[PDB]
């Protein structure tokens, strides 16, 4: 066994921060409602959705 | 005039007077949304907790 570096802890690691990453973009439009919350969600989803807002208005 | 007044009377009310329908429904949109917001801040909480699963 090689003890100097642990490689299936970096493994599961790597792993663990990619779901939290994931688990945090659910949790933050599960708490405000919306689909989109910031640009890069869907760039062109909130141009559409700006311009019914200012359509509606 | 009483005929002006009252015109004028409705106009004034359209104007600033709300309509009750559309604000209740407002606030029970906004009061279910708050609750969700609510419980999902208190589920965000205790989310850090599992890391000392690992000390």
């Amino acid at each position: 066994m090689i003890i100097n570096h642990n490689l299936a802890a970096i493994n599961s690691h790597r792993v663990l921060k990619f779901q939290n990453e994931e688990v945090s973009k659910n949790m933050e439009k599960l708490s405000s409602g919306m689909r989109i919350n910031r640009a890069g969600d869907d760039a062109s989803g909130l141009a559409v959705s700006e311009k019914m807002r200012t359509q509606v208005n | 005039l009483m005929n002006a007044y009252e015109n004028t009377q409705a106009s004034e009310s359209r104007i600033r007077d709300a309509d009750m329908a559309e604000e209740t429904v407002a606030f029970t949109k906004n009061q279910i949304l708050v609750q969700s917001g609510t419980a999902m801040l208190a589920q965000a909480n205790v989310r850090p907790q599992g890391v000392l699963s690992l000390l």
